[PDB]
Order: structure tokens, then C-alpha cells, then sequence
């Protein structure tokens, strides 16, 4: 045991020998508090000049000794650079996962590990804790409490949030008719299908009726708000042989999609014959914990989880001819493991605005935002 | 050789 972080120790070693090769860009950052949760803010204000852009990333903490918060960081990225801290706003108990609304970034919702959903407006709250007034207890008494941390904003539809909630349910908030300043939001519905609990959640990006969930009951589940029985979705599957952690629509194919989970495989399918799995992906040593389409490219897929491993897959390689020194490496559909972390990566966003720039964070407070060489991706040498 | 150092991070490459 003692002697696995060795092992960890030294194979780091050689991935910074290997750093000049593989990267076009690497910044490393120890933040104050580990973070659980990743997400690029949308905007990009680059001046003309500095010879950089800044881009914003929205983290969080999860420690119960102290007070917890919610991070807004910039980081600045050349065009041939620094990471600070722009907002800590305090929040109240661990940040789970931190995801914005599209239709006004600057509202924040956030999963905690109580049964709720907060949502936080950051213009409207003191830009640091100079107060460092904590809300935060001595003791904190969780009885029953296993939950996943999914949660997802409509974006053909403002306001309509899901979240995967406490007894094996999904529940839905209509936040855009606001109560006359009551500021607590009931479920508009809560969907009953699960029989174990729901880890992550997500709407359809092109559909504003669908969207998808997996659970620990191996199951993907893909449901219809127009439907009248919330007890039962409208499709099912076997997906996984284990426990289903992750899933990720595509945005350039409304029928594709691609959950990850505990069996070290990344299953890819379709909408329109769910029976069917169409590619298993394996290259994970132990459990995945995210997995995320590209949005400047259709056939590029990345995933992440607890073997310290950033997996990067390309569809357009699957079936190829390979040697036997290849095959050893893994599958030839593998085109990136990235390997900074030294341990679990909690979570990872790509970069909207920078094409193949990815932000992932790990447990040992370790924020690395990344880009592999440009001669890797362009099959070219 | 760097397609094939993308696979193998953990080993050096050559
Ligand atoms: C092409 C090439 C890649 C990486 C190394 C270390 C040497 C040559």
C-alpha cells in the first residue's frame, strides 16, 4: 500500500520528462481546498493584446472543518500565464457539483450533500469573505445520506432544472416563475424510475422534452416531460455490469451518447436502438466518474474517474488495423492518456472557447487546465 | 513517436 504511492510517485516523474512532448500548454494549480466540481464559464474577454485571453472556470470546495465556498477562477491562456481566485462567495454545506444556468451564466446552481438545490446569482454577493462570517458548525450529524451529484439546466428551455435526488428519484424545478419573494422552489415533478441511486442526470441538448439517467441500479434510463406516468421512462437498459456514474449527450449527433461507469468501460449508444451497445470503450483501470463529448469536434470524447487517468477517445479510429506493440497500449480509438493526477480526478470541462484545452481537477487540491500537442490530434508528424 | 508516446505517458519515450 505504501508502496502503490511510490509507484504513483515515480510514474509522475516521467510524465514531467514527458511534458514538452505531449502538451502545448500544462499550468498546474494547488488550490486552497480540493474541488469536486469543473466548469468553464461560456465567456472569453480577451483585450486585444497582453498577449493572453482570460477564461473563467466555476469550482467549489467540499471540506466540513471549515467554511465552504464557491470559486470563481480566471485563468489566462497565451496566443503565440497566471491562475488567481476572481469570486469566493461563502456556501452553505460541500459543493458537490457546480453547474451555470446558459440562458444568464452569472446564476449558479449548485448539489449539495442535503437534499437540495441551491442557486446562487454571484453579482449579487460580496466578492470575497472579508466578512469571514462562517455559517459552518461544529458537528455536523448526517444519518441516511448517499446521494449523486447530477444536475443539469435545459437549454431550449430557462429555468427547467434537474437533479438527482435522495430516494432513488429525479426531481424537477421550474425556477422561472419565481414566488413572490418566498425564494423556495417546490418540484414541479419527480420522476420515480430508479431503484437505485441516481448518479448523474442531463438534458437532451437539441430536444427540450428528453433527457437521460444513470443510476447504480446499471441502468440508463431516458425519459419525455410530456409523458403523463413519471414512474416509468421511456426506455431501459442494461447498460453497464456495474454502477453507471456518468453520461454525456453528443452535440453534433441528437441520437448518440456515451455513459461511463464502474466496470472501467465507456459504453456508446444510440437513442434509436438502445439494445444495442455500439462500442464499449476500455482503457480505465478502475472506476469512471466523467465522461464529456468535445464541442469543437464531433468525434472526440474524454473520460475520467478513479485511476488517476484522463482517458481521450476518437471514434474515427475504432476498428483500425493495429500491431501487437500498439495493441499493448490499448485500443487504437485511444488517442490521449492524460496523467497528471496523482489522484482521483473528481472532474473535467472543455474549454468552449480554446479548441482541445481542458481544465481537471483531482483530490489533493491539484487543478491542472491542460492541452495536448498539435501534432497529435491532426495526424501529423 | 509522439502518437505513439500519447498511448504510453507513464513509460519514457524513445
Ligand atoms: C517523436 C518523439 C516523441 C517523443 C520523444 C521523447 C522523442 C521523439
Amino acid at each position: 500500500d505504501a508502496v502503490e504511492e511510490r509507484v504513483i510517485n515515480e510514474e509522475y516523474k516521467i510524465w514531467k520528462k514527458n511534458t514538452p512532448f505531449l502538451y502545448d500548454l500544462v499550468m498546474t494549480h494547488a488550490l486552497e481546498w480540493p474541488s469536486l466540481t469543473a466548469q468553464w464559464l461560456p465567456d472569453v474577454t480577451r483585450p486585444e493584446g497582453k498577449d493572453f485571453s482570460i477564461h473563467r472556470l466555476v469550482l467549489g470546495t467540499h471540506t466540513s472543518d471549515e467554511q465552504n465556498h464557491l470559486v470563481i477562477a480566471s485563468v489566462q491562456l497565451p496566443n503565440d500565464g497566471k491562475i488567481e481566485i476572481e469570486i469566493k462567495i461563502n456556501h452553505e454545506g460541500e459543493v458537490n457539483r457546480a453547474r451555470y444556468m446558459p440562458q444568464n451564466p452569472c446564476i449558479i446552481a449548485t448539489k449539495t450533500p442535503s437534499s437540495d438545490v441551491l442557486v446562487f446569482d454571484y453579482t449579487k454577493h460580496p466578492s470575497k469573505p472579508d466578512p469571514s462570517g462562517e455559517c459552518n458548525p461544529d458537528l455536523r450529524l448526517r444519518g441516511h445520506q448517499k446521494e449523486g451529484y447530477g444536475l443539469s439546466w435545459n437549454p431550449n428551455l430557462s429555468g427547467h432544472l434537474l437533479s438527482a435526488s435522495d430516494d432513488h428519484t429525479i426531481c424537477l424545478w421550474d425556477i422561472s416563475a419565481v414566488p413572490k419573494e418566498g425564494k423556495v422552489v417546490d418540484a414541479k415533478t419527480i420522476f420515480t424510475g430508479h431503484t437505485a441511486v441516481v448518479e448523474d442526470v442531463s438534458w437532451h441538448l437539441l430536444h427540450e422534452s428528453l433527457f437521460g439517467s444513470v443510476a447504480d441500479d446499471q441502468k440508463l434510463m431516458i425519459w419525455d416531460t410530456r409523458s403523463n406516468n413519471t414512474s416509468k421512462p421511456s426506455h431501459s437498459v442494461d447498460a453497464h455490469t456495474a454502477e453507471v456514474n456518468c453520461l454525456s449527450f453528443n452535440p453534433y449527433s441528437e441520437f448518440i451518447l456515451a455513459t461511463g461507469s464502474a466496470d472501467k468501460t465507456v459504453a456508446l449508444w444510440d437513442l434509436r436502438n438502445l439494445k444495442l451497445k455500439l462500442h464499449s470503450f476500455e482503457s480505465h483501470k478502475d472506476e469512471i466518474f466523467q465522461v464529456q463529448w468535445s464541442p469543437h469536434n464531433e468525434t472526440i470524447l474524454a473520460s475520467s474517474g478513479t485511476d488517476r487517468r484522463l482517458n481521450v477517445w476518437d471514434l474515427s479510429k475504432i476498428g483500425e488495423e493495429q500491431s501487437p506493440e500498439d495493441a499493448e497500449d490499448g485500443p487504437p480509438e485511444l488517442l490521449f492518456i492524460h496523467g497528471g493526477h496523482t489522484a482521483k480526478i473528481s472532474d473535467f470541462s472543455w474549454n468552449p472557447n480554446e479548441p482541445w484545452v481542458i481544465c481537471s481537477v483531482s483530490e489533493d487540491n491539484i487543478m491542472q487546465v491542460w492541452q495536448m500537442a498539435e501534432n497529435i490530434y491532426n495526424d501529423e508528424d | 513517436c509522439t502518437k505513439r508516446a500519447a498511448r504510453r505517458p507513464y513509460k519514457p519515450c524513445a
